[PDB]
């Protein structure tokens, strides 16, 4: 089965170059063209661009027009993409898409990869802070308990309650980019007011890039 | 940047079937040209080379296919075609048909069944530099006339003529004791050509006096009466 | 380049009916058009290519048509796995300048529900560092259309509040919104009253929750 | 092309009547006596004037380079029987002065026996030329050839010159003018500062040449001459070739021929240059010393 | 300059035995070395100068030796007035760049003593000023090696705790440690549980003292 394997996460610094590969499989990498498209969080596909598996006959986009290079390699059947001088607006998820036609023609994109979260900012150690409601915040016989994590740029955290035992009513909000350049989100869970004080609720925060595990009790 | 040349021999009545936007029996289940084909349909008659007084078991048409073929698709498989509800895991039965058949091109057949060699020049129009060379083109050779010469970088003008001088086969240009190009070498024919300055001079108006008359005569100093009445 | 623009940009329908999303252009793209489908959490898939025929691995419910400068997708029956974002792309022959549009989100038409308004004071551990963040919770409501108002001592505040909206849940087709007003420790200790005003379509009157420090 | 002109130019020419570093790297002895094979590493500056004399194969290779340990691009100009092997590939440079071995002239082995190849690495450019630079099969019988190679390095392309001239039986170095036309002008990017040569015996061994003009195993004629910037007045013949030249800086008569722009100077006095004495010493450590310290009464 | 580095940096012995503290270097300082002695509460005194002879006003118990790039002090018998910090200094001839090291503290070893864990809640008078200080007392224990953990509602605290360690007492040879958690007024009313975890070598299990507001 034709499956395009790509890289995972990769961080860089403003004024550098990131090397992201996307290896092909299933089909012979000699007749099908490939395209490298960018998908921004909340936005859509922005730039086009094709790479020739046979020779270096490529065609970059009009927005970049020079600050991007797409090489070819027939040895391991793997493409490359090196964006130069990454700015604060290039942080997105890059994809590798194939085509239904052969070398001469090109209609659309059918076979896609998996994505590569390329972000440009310095990382920092996270910090967990609980969110407990006031005594007058009990409306409708229900209470919401949450935890506000901060000081973490990457967002791989899956905030589970009671080591995953509590899943009903759990809402994980997307991360919001603060003014300091660090993302932060909240994860609240709706529990009845009769369970307050009797059941222990602990929010589990795990950040793989920083290897930080903090168990915060509400 | 790179032109893909695809050659194939087809029947004599399907010369126009391989065209952008055409549903043919050999244009749908075979090499198909899409609606963006920016090449040509250059073809010729081959009733003398590919003709042979035999059964002609060398060419085929590849009609039996399960689905439509993509443009620029080359199917190398030789699996047995299955029409419907009749799987043939061994030999082809009554409902199963082989995807190949002899293309009999008899020499006695007229126009329509002759072997025609058709080659399409698929021009890949990817916006990319023209590999290694772009212009590099030469024209013909005009001599015995003051014209602008651009022989391998040398610019200027003059009357290009023929010189009886044998240059050594490593020297291209040619000068004199005045640092002036007086002889060049044709980069095409490898012959020795003499570049002479364009004919110029000075116009002198002979006037016998306006008080006497007004008829005047002009003198072109340094002209043989050939480069422009008595 | 041909600026592909989508007029509706929000197709809120019910599962089972038919959908018609339009993506018009300027140049003659009757034979130059592609349709994709990007689901949240994975890579976009090819829905309909060439705008005249059906793609591979696509069910019979997806039917595309159109010619000239006005195109639309004719879905037979909506399914829970069909709610995603669709795009449009033209294929120019000579100039390879393949552009896209903005995307149309396919929503689910549930019953009108009132947003559960909750307010949370800043925690002590956050005040230990000198920062204060008041969290206002908005869950179980329609797609995001209401705006959150922050009133501190009867004074409207703006620019220091951040909102986070989740995706549409597959269980009850509801949304979640959390407004976080980031303030300093001195500015928090200077003021006493902090209110969160919620004005939603499902609410007949603006619900304002406040607390005393 | 110039015809019957007295042209003067400034370029890296070999000064007339100079000291040519001759290294007679011969290895031959009729009584099995111990002999040495010379192979000095000479610095390459402003060019070289490699001019050897062989019969079938004595010197085949003009490998240039600064430090041939691990940080110098190869400049092999080996011209074997097959083709030219000009290559600028960077690799592990060898220190062997001999290609394979001086003996073993049997043709049962490889045509060149590339034992200097230690390990290939990433290359930069290659040049395979069909016309070989050494064209001689020994069909004369007793006469050798006289080739000369002016290998100069410029900021742009690398120049190579060569010319074949009869070197029939003589007594001393051939005193005769010979113009050198360029053959290849391949580009170069490595700034070479030293030079090395290769010597080996080809597989095409002829009959045993017991005479002096026969077996040329112990007959190396490795010459080297350094170039320098100097003005030269060139006279072109009616066929476009150079018949003779002057040094313009060797003798006072040469400077008169150079200034008057003619190889024939008439009887008379001619002003050529201007004499000027250069300062020998240099007064430094400015005057007006300060006061003197009271070193007295202590000694 | 020659970076004078000391490997042990902590000489914990008993009074009466012999001590050997080393201070090595890189350059040849066989004849260029000085030894000092800094007592807490006064100025450092000269112990051994030139590293080959004895200084003035120095008892016979202090004996220094060494040559090359490895030097050490050979104390005959330790006395209660000898427990101090020693340093090393080389005397370069031409470049006047006299540097020093880090210092080695000489402490007494009495016995394995368990630290007395005590916790003090903030008084009501301090809460009126807007601040709250929770003091965790650690007295009668070995030299400072344990770290203090603050658990507020089973949540580990870090960065907001300050520790103060006294000098070694001359009466019982014990130390004292006080951890003061600086909090605010609103930071104490919301939270209820405040715990101080003490994990010391002399304790078989971490002793945690907590109180309810």
């Amino acid at each position: 089965q034709v499956q395009l394997v790509q890289s995972g996460a990769e961080v860089k610094k403003p004024g550098a170059s990131v090397k992201v590969s996307c290896k092909t499989s299933g089909y012979t990498f000699t007749d099908h063209y490939m395209y490298w498209v960018r998908q921004a969080p909340g936005q859509g596909l922005e730039w086009m661009g094709v790479i020739n598996p046979d020779a270096g006959s490529v065609t970059y986009a009009q927005k970049f027009q020079g600050r991007v290079t797409m090489t070819s390699d027939t040895s391991t059947s793997t493409v490359y993409m090196e964006l130069s001088s990454l700015r604060s607006e290039d942080t997105a998820v890059y994809y590798c898409a194939r085509d239904l036609f052969f070398i001469p023609a090109a209609n659309s994109f059918d076979y896609w990869g998996q994505g590569t979260l390329v972000t440009v900012s310095s990382t920092k150690g996270p910090s967990v802070f609980p969110l407990a409601p006031s005594s007058k915040s009990t409306s409708g016989g229900t209470a919401a308990l949450g935890c506000l994590v901060k000081d973490y740029f990457p967002e791989p955290v899956t905030v589970s309650w009671n080591s995953g035992a509590l899943t009903s009513g759990v809402h994980t909000f997307p991360a919001v980019l603060q003014s300091s350049g660090l993302y932060s989100l909240s994860s609240v869970v709706t529990v009845p007011s009769s369970s307050l004080g009797t059941q222990t609720y602990i929010c589990n925060v795990n950040h793989k890039p920083s290897n930080t595990k903090v168990d915060k009790k509400v | 940047t790179n032109v893909y040349a695809d050659s194939f021999v087809i029947r004599g009545n399907e010369v126009s079937q391989i065209a952008p936007g055409q549903t043919g029996n050999i244009a749908d289940y075979n090499y198909k040209l899409p609606d963006d084909f920016t090449g040509c349909v250059i073809a010729w008659n081959s009733n003398k080379l590919d003709s042979k007084p035999s059964g002609n078991y060398n060419y085929l048409y590849r009609l039996f296919r399960k689905s439509k073929l993509k443009p620029f698709e080359r199917d190398i498989s030789t699996e047995i075609y299955q029409a419907g509800n009749k799987p043939c895991n061994g030999v082809a039965g009554s409902n199963c048909y082989s995807p190949l058949q002899s293309y009999g091109f008899r020499p006695t057949y007229g126009v329509g069944h002759q072997p025609y060699r058709v080659v399409v020049l698929s021009f890949e129009l990817l916006h990319a530099p023209a590999t290694v060379c772009g212009p590099k083109k030469s024209t013909n050779l005009v001599k015995n006339k003051c014209v602008n010469f651009n022989f391998n970088g040398l610019t200027g003008t003059g009357v290009l003529t023929e010189s009886n001088k044998k240059f050594l086969p490593f020297q291209q240009f040619g000068r004199d004791i005045a640092d002036t190009t007086d002889a060049v070498r044709d980069p095409q024919t490898l012959e020795i050509l003499d570049i002479t300055p364009c004919s110029f001079g000075g116009v002198s108006v002979i006037t016998p006096g306006t008080n006497t008359s007004n008829q005047v005569a002009v003198l072109y100093q340094g002209v043989n009466c050939t480069e422009v009445s008595n | 380049e041909i600026v592909l623009t989508q007029s509706p940009a929000t197709l809120s329908l019910s599962p089972g009916e038919r959908a018609t999303l339009s993506c018009r252009a300027s140049q003659s793209v009757s034979s130059y058009l592609a349709w994709y489908q990007q689901k949240p959490g994975q890579a976009p898939r090819l829905l309909i290519y060439d705008a005249t025929n059906r793609a591979t691995g696509i069910p019979a419910r997806f039917s595309g048509s159109g010619s000239g400068t006005d195109f639309t997708l004719t879905i037979s029956s909506l399914e829970p796995e069909d709610f995603a974002v669709y795009y449009c792309q033209h294929r120019s022959n000579w100039p390879r300048m393949f552009t896209f549009g903005q995307g149309t989100k396919l929503e689910i038409k549930r019953t009108v529900a009132a947003p559960s308004v909750f307010i949370f004071p800043p925690s002590d551990e956050q005040l230990k560092s000198g920062t204060a963040s008041v969290v206002c919770l908005l869950n179980n409501f329609y797609p995001r259309e209401a705006k959150v108002q922050w009133k501190v001592d009867n004074a409207l505040q703006s620019g220091n509040s951040q909102e986070s909206v989740t995706e549409q849940d597959s269980k009850d087709s509801t949304y979640s919104l959390s407004s976080t007003l980031t303030l300093s420790k001195a500015d928090y200790e200077k003021h006493k009253v902090y209110a969160c005003e919620v004005t939603h379509q499902g609410l007949s009157s603006p619900v304002t929750k406040s607390f005393n420090r | 092309f110039r015809s019957s002109v007295l042209h003067s130019t400034q370029d890296l020419f070999l000064p007339f009547f100079s000291n040519v570093t001759w290294f007679h790297a011969i290895h031959v002895s009729g009584t099995n006596g111990t002999k040495r094979f010379d192979n000095p590493v000479l610095p390459f500056n402003d060019g070289v004037y490699f001019a050897s004399t062989e019969k079938s194969n004595i010197i085949r290779g003009w490998i240039f380079g600064t430090t041939l340990d691990s940080k110098t691009q190869s400049l092999l100009i080996v011209n074997n029987a097959t083709n030219v092997v000009i290559k600028v590939c960077e690799f592990q440079f060898c220190n062997d002065p001999f290609l394979d071995v001086y003996q073993k002239n049997n043709k049962s082995w490889m045509e060149s026996e590339f034992r200097v190849y230690s390990s290939a690495n990433n290359c930069t450019f290659e040049y395979v030329s069909q016309p070989f630079l050494m064209d001689l099969e020994g069909k004369e019988g007793n006469f050798k050839n006289l080739r000369e190679f002016v290998f100069k390095n410029i900021d742009g392309y690398f120049k190579i010159y060569s010319k074949h001239t009869p070197i029939n039986l003589e007594r001393d170095l051939p005193q005769g003018f010979s113009a050198l036309e360029p053959l290849v002008d391949l580009p170069i990017g490595i700034n070479i500062t030293r030079f090395q040569t290769l010597l080996a015996l080809h597989r095409s061994y002829l009959t045993p040449g017991d005479s002096s003009s026969g077996w040329t195993a112990g007959a190396a004629a490795y010459y080297v001459g350094y170039l320098q910037p100097r003005t030269f007045l060139l006279k072109y013949n009616e066929n476009g070739t150079i018949t003779d030249a002057v040094d313009c800086a060797l003798d006072p008569l040469s400077e008169t021929k150079c200034t008057l722009k003619s190889f024939t100077v008439e009887k008379g006095i001619y002003q050529t240059s201007n004499f000027r004495v250069q300062p020998t010493e240099s007064i430094v450590r400015f005057p007006n010393i300060t006061n003197l310290c009271p070193f007295h009464e202590v000694f």
